[PDB]
RNA sequence: GCAGUGGUGGCCGAGUGGUUAAGGCGUCGGACUUGAAAUCCGAUUCGCUCUGCGAGCGUGGGUUCGAAUCCCACCCACUGCGC
RNA sequence: GCAGUGGUGGCCGAGUGGUUAAGGCGUCGGACUUGAAAUCCGAUUCGCUCUGCGAGCGUGGGUUCGAAUCCCACCCACUGCGC
């Protein structure tokens, strides 16, 4: 049925390692920049505006939103040492708008490198999926307290039932909801009623949560495909 | 032979389970033991010997450059050999090439001797097998076609002389202990039985394939067991010396057919319709019953051959497509049977499952086997080398394909059970399902022309 | 092997015309002078050793009748037993002399008796280069059409063999045929086997090896180094495998009297036969012609050797089969083989040569063969069943004709039928072939 | 063809050895008394009539006529020690009516054992089929000294088309009308042309030559066979 | 593959250390009978210099003056085992 | 069987004593792109304690610090012979 349990066990002792490689043998031309984000979200709409990404890849998420609006200062996380090194090496870096850094969302802490309750925005796009489901409060706990108690949480990731949740074979389903893929990096697919239950676990408040919906064409396959993410916000409690 | 990772604890594996195994097969046991241990040496001193060869490789690597720079004259390291004149890194590499030879001698030892106990460890049992060693006892029938309790005149020890198409006394001077010509109308009837079971076989999806007789040595290592290779084959020599040997069996260069192969799984349950003439030399005579052309030396057999996906229970769905082709045979040619499920102690090492059909002969009042169907799984294929798809992942394993066998039809016991089972008073009544391909006059009886031996 | 009355003048023999046909076979005709030499000298040895015997029994008759070299019955009854004890030592140290040499000379007469070839008949053609003086007897359709491709190339476009695979089982030669061409191959044997049956011959499927003392007496040496395989069982037996079936079939009969009335024995022969000789003459002999296995019907008959009714079988024989390649559109010419080329035994032999429209050449496919008595006083097969008192037995004539070698008519059957979409079936064969092979085997792959 | 030129010369010259294993063999077993000589021919009607047999056999041609009228004397040839030693040993055997001894009659002379001019009848009965044709002439010579010159010859022998001559088969033909039988001894099958001019070279005058028609019929396989035998009488000249 | 009994002529079948290998059965030819035959007479392993002598009883050897008869080996059957 | 030339990865095909076994072709999966793809990014012999190192160029050996490159043997092809 599903993968042996203790395959299971090395995909999460090594997920640092296969998103490493995954940076080794890919380097950053598998992912492309996200020109959507500014339109998307409410915030980040045209003062001094610091920011957190939390798993910032090779960019492709900070870097538009950055060149586009001049005001912004950025955090940048990472548990992987390529993707802070592709970081830096990128030619539009520059440390006075930007702090990169490495820290494990679940294991380390982002008061180490941030300060409490300073940031006003951090972004989740597809970040959260890669983390076991059993450690994501984790990451919700280990961010709740770098955000300013007006402050919220920006999130977009896969979701229910979407079309490459359908294609994986059954050799690469590790549980309900829950896939590996050929390099070891893993996809879990949220619903609402799950990512509602899981940041309200650690003491976040709902604010939009709702599906979006796309389709993927490839004429000359004429394939054309359904696509269901999940973007949500979530807001810190004022008081 | 089994997958060595089984027995690797340090990988996913248990030989809790394979010793488990190793008992309801009623073998020995504690060769589990030997295994895991010779196999955990065999994987430190692979470490070990790999650490040398990357040594060596870096001695030679940091030569090379120093040559090609025109230089003026075992913790090592990349940078740290960068500091020494050439003289004294051959100096090293002597020192690496004795690690290097002990390691191999000991390597090579190890791997021959952990494949030389992995070589006896039967393949892992389906659970529908009966757990016992007693095959008399425990033989399980699964199902029965026909009444198998009717009795009739004679065996086909007398039948076969009573149609005048059989001549043993001048086989066994030509040929010698069990030679036969087989004459007349059981050439024909012989025949139609081929006939029937290539066109019945062929309207299936099988492939006839006419298979050489003479597999080379190196060859037929991989497909046979050490008994079978020892004293049950014939050795067959030409001029010089002659490694070649007399087949048992179709089932043996069939195999051999996609030897070293990368298989594509689209495509992958091939089915072959092997036809050929086997030879073996075991006859042993348990009464009179068991004479004529029942045990005999020289015989041609059709059997069925299937290269089968290793995935989602399919080899197990195709051994029981392929038994029931054979029932369904049997049942056209309207001979009644049950099968029976052969107990743990009776397999061969390669079969993790086998069926056999039983005819019963109403002249000789006993069942005799004349189908058997087995699922060996991938234990000919990792020895083969038969790879289930074209291209080998980046990390994980390569899987091997299931391989299955079973008799369609053995001529000389099919004939047996047809002389049998349709004698009349006077002569053998023709199936109905063969007057297509017996000659005219030979269409609605075989006559009697002789007496019975016996009287 | 001749009867040994042939060389001897006090019978009604002579060597002249053994030497006369030692040279129309361009074999050696010096043998002749040894064995007449040597047959003249064991006839008086046999003479003495019979005498010696005769001394012998008497000398043990007159001594047990008395306890209840000149020598006579009543010679002997006038002595003292121990002087009857002291003759037959005497006897005994003669007798052990005569035996010696009387063995050396059989041995000597055997070994050059062996060696001279049949008598032959007056339609052979006399010579020796067999490209030119074999007499093209009569021609049977159109032997020069030719077509595109030759059997090698055929034989992979239906996708029925399998040469590479076969030679890394078996080695040199080793090939597995598959798919259309094993129903082919079926069909072909149906065909023969029912041809042969409604002419009255016997089907019969033979061991495929046979004892060692059994296949001296149907082979020669020649043979068995250069063609025969051994097979080895257990405790190391000697068993050989047959090179065609007429081999088994000849020793089917060893050492009976047949019956005249049951004299036209006729036997169609199946089985598999195993030569060591494959090599090859250019690409046009690749493929499934010349090979190491290959099933192989055959004609075997038993005839009387009276009022030349051997040769009015040899006849019949060459005729059967080239009926049977014309039924099935075989063009084909056949040849009188040269007396140089010819075996031991034979004393005639025709071969039936097709036409390989692809290949542009005559092969040889059917050869026919009348042996008269040469194997069947080897064999001991004897014509009547009563012998007369002061007459010698004669011996049956055998003729042996191959029918269809499957491999080298499928061969040709492609090279005669190809067509471009495939190859048309024969329309003698629709009959044994699967439904969906009755019209035409198509081609699947492209040619090498 | 015919049988080996070789052959044909041994068997003229084994001609007595044949006759001899013949009634080796057989004894006097093979042939039956003769009962119908007396009525079949004129002569031999109940003074002193001195009579020659050539080729007497065993008897069974001059015991019946022998012990019918006693008042003839009689001389016996054969060239077969074992015939004549079987007629001395016969019962019905007295030297005062019979002078047996042998003669090859076409090598040995008459006049050696009987007076010339002296025998008033001679019997040929199955005799001169017996001798090759070619030296048939000697017979008649060498029996035509011992006749008193008024006397004749009696002879019954095979005629032509006889069936005899029609069951032996093409391997036992030595030339026309001339067969051989399975143990050596032959048959020649006279017409009466032949034996006229055969007669006529040698001295003698016809009387009577004509053939005689039987048969022989076996009831259990409902056999019936003609059967053409030659009987004839010559005369010698009486002046 | 053992550990017992066996092996006769075209076939059956006697055979007892001095056969003519009996008796049958089958097959094959010869028949000249007047008292023909609803049968009679024979032959029927190999060899030789052939009216005789020699060899041959699964095949080879041994003992004996002499073996088809007694001994041994091998081969092949049948009866019990191993497989 | 001799007496010549040859043998590269799934296939073709480069290869020059210091490769990363080039380039293609085939096959296989991954794709998150709002500037989606009439495509892009990769992988694709074996082994080990796996971001790397080791082995592998018909198979075995030799020379060299180092061989896919040079040498030898064997095997198998092709070209000429013997047969
Ligand atoms: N638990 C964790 N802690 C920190 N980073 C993590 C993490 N799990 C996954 N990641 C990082 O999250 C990244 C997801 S790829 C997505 C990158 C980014 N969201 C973008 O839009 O480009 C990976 O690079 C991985 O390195
Ligand atoms: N040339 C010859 N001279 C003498 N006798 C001869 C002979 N040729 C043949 N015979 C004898 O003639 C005999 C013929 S058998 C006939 C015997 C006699 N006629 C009878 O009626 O019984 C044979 O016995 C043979 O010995
Ligand atoms: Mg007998
Ligand atoms: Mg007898
Ligand atoms: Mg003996
Ligand atoms: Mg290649
Ligand atoms: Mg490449
Ligand atoms: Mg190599």
């Amino acid at each position: 049925t599903l993968v042996s349990d203790f395959k299971q066990q090395k995909l999460e002792q090594e997920a640092q390692k296969n998103w490493d490689l995954f940076y080794k043998r890919n380097s950053t031309n598998f992912f492309k920049d996200r020109h959507w984000t500014t339109r998307e979200f409410e915030e980040l709409r045209s003062q001094k505006l610091t920011m957190l990404e939390a798993g910032c890849g090779v960019g492709n998420c900070l870097f538009p939103l950055l060149e586009e609006d001049p005001n912004i200062f950025a955090y940048a996380c990472d548990f992987s040492p390529r993707a802070i090194e592709y970081v830096k090496q990128n030619p539009l870096y520059d440390t006075e708008r930007c702090k990169v850094f490495q820290c494990d969302l679940t294991k380390d802490d982002l008061l180490d490198h941030v300060p409490p309750e300073s940031v006003d925005v951090v972004m989740l796009i597809f970040v959260l999926s890669a983390v076991h489901p059993d450690k994501m409060h984790l990451v919700l706990q280990n961010i709740y307290k770098v955000l300013k108690p007006g402050k919220s949480v920006l999130f977009r990731d896969y979701g229910l039932y979407d079309h490459a949740m359908l294609r994986f074979k059954a050799s690469s389903k590790l549980g309900e909801n829950f896939y590996v893929r050929q390099d070891g990096t893993r996809s879990y697919f949220f619903t609402d009623d799950f990512l509602a239950q899981l940041f309200m676990d650690t003491g976040y408040e709902e604010v939009v949560n709702e599906y979006v919906f796309r389709e993927t064409v490839n004429k000359k396959e004429g394939l054309c495909v359904p696509r269901v993410f999940l973007q949500s916000k979530f807001l810190k409690p004022p008081k | 032979v089994l997958d060595l990772d089984l027995f690797r604890v340090d990988k996913g594996g248990d030989p809790a389970l394979i010793r488990e195994t190793q008992e309801k097969r009623f073998k020995d046991p504690g060769l589990v033991d030997q295994l895991v241990k010779a196999d955990s040496e065999w994987r430190r001193c692979r470490f070990r010997a790999d650490n040398l060869n990357k040594l060596k490789n870096l001695c030679s690597k940091t030569i090379g450059e120093k040559m090609k720079k025109k230089e003026p004259v075992d913790d090592l390291t990349a940078d740290a050999l960068a500091n020494l004149k050439v003289s004294q890194i051959k100096k090293v590499r002597l020192l690496i090439d004795e690690a290097i030879l002990k390691c191999d001698a000991e390597r090579i030892k190890l791997e021959a001797e952990r494949f030389e106990n992995l070589r006896e460890i039967g393949n892992l049992l389906h659970p529908s097998v009966p757990i016992s060693n007693d095959e008399d006892v425990d033989n399980k029938v699964e199902r029965i076609w026909g009444d198998c309790t009717v009795r009739k005149k004679y065996s086909h020890v007398d039948l076969v002389v009573m149609v005048d198409g059989f001549e043993g006394e001048k086989g066994a001077v030509v040929a010698g202990s069990r030679g036969y010509f087989l004459k007349g109308v059981l050439v024909f009837l012989e025949q139609a039985l081929i006939q029937y079971a290539l066109r019945t076989l062929g309207s299936r999806g099988y492939i006839p394939i006419y298979t050489p007789f003479f597999m080379r040595k190196e060859v037929m290592q991989e497909v046979a067991q050490l008994s079978q290779f020892d004293e049950e084959l014939y050795k067959v020599i030409g001029k010089g010396s002659d490694e070649k040997y007399l087949i048992a069996t179709s089932e043996q260069p069939i195999a051999a057919l996609h030897r070293d192969e990368w298989l594509r799984p689209e495509d992958l349950p091939i089915k072959y319709a092997g036809l050929s003439t086997c030879f073996r030399q075991e006859v042993g005579s348990h009464g009179r019953d068991t004479r004529g052309i029942f045990r005999v030396h020289q015989f041609e057999k059709i059997e069925q051959f299937v290269y089968s996906s290793p995935h989602d229970n399919k080899s197990w769905e195709m051994f029981e497509e392929m038994i029931t082709t054979a029932e369904e045979f049997y049942q056209s040619l309207g001979i009644p049977y049950h099968i029976v499920n052969i107990v743990s102690g009776s397999l061969n090492h390669a079969a993790s499952k086998k069926l056999d059909l039983e005819a019963w002969f109403p002249g000789s009042g006993a069942f005799r086997e004349l189908v058997s169907c087995s699922n060996c799984t991938d234990y000919q294929a990792r020895r083969l080398r038969i790879r289930y798809g074209q291209t080998k992942k980046m990390m994980d394993k390569v899987e091997f394909v299931h391989m299955l066998n079973a008799t369609m039809c053995a001529t000389t016991r099919t004939i047996c059970a047809i002389l049998e089972n349709y004698q009349t008073e006077k002569g053998i009544t023709v199936p109905e399902k063969l007057k297509e391909f017996m000659p005219p006059g030979l269409q609605e009886l075989i006559p009697f022309v002789k007496p019975a031996p016996i009287e």
